[PDB]
């Protein structure tokens, strides 16, 4: 199983992105998704998670960021709003926390 | 191993000319509900005829509980309810 992460890149402070990953199988309504960030050479911190009921944030994007899901497309999306320099690092989708994507940089100047 | 890492399983719809055949990972720490977990497959396989009912290893031997699916069978006939 492979993820495939897209969406990433500059925006200025205030701005929006969305962020997306796509798994190589299909997935169902029972996968768990999530979204870490990544500061260089720093563990990653969980940003956002979605499984069947309920949708989880850090307490620094809960209402900005959105996490959400299309079973048809085999994928997860992050839409970031209102992006804050704060938010600049290499964000990573996971599923079922054990299949990873490769990174995606975002920097919000 | 089915509590270290989520299990994939293949999943192939009976029936249609060309056979549907796909691939659908389920995880056995979150996996409650047998009937979910047919109605979750039934959508990941597009059954437009209802939610799926019978399920069969490819020995023929049907599934009819979460267990069935963390055994030793990774592949799965799924029959949708317009076969019977």
């Amino acid at each position: 199983v492979q993820l495939q992460e897209s969406g990433g890149g500059l925006v200025q402070a205030g701005g929006s992105l969305r962020l997306s990953c796509t798994a190589s199988v299909n997935i169902i309504g029972g996968n768990h998704w999530a979204w870490y960030r990544q500061a260089p050479g720093q563990q990653r911190d969980l940003v956002a998670s979605l499984s069947r009921y309920n949708a989880n944030y850090a307490d620094s994007v809960k209402g900005r960021f959105t996490i959400s899901r299309d079973n048809a497309k085999n994928a997860a999306y992050l839409q970031m709003n209102s992006l804050k320099p704060e938010d600049t690092a290499i964000y990573f989708c996971a599923l079922e926390n054990y299949y990873w994507g490769q990174g995606t940089q975002v920097t919000v100047s | 191993k089915d509590f270290v890492r989520p299990k994939l399983v293949t999943i192939i719809r009976s029936g249609v000319k060309p056979r549907k055949a796909v691939r659908v990972l389920l995880n056995k720490k979150t996996a409650h509900s047998f009937e979910q977990v047919l109605t979750d497959i039934t959508e990941a396989i597009k059954l437009e005829t209802g939610v799926v009912k019978k399920l069969y290893t490819l020995d023929g031997k049907q599934v009819t509980c979460l267990h069935d699916f963390f055994g030793d069978d990774d592949v799965f006939i799924a029959c949708g309810p317009e076969k019977f």
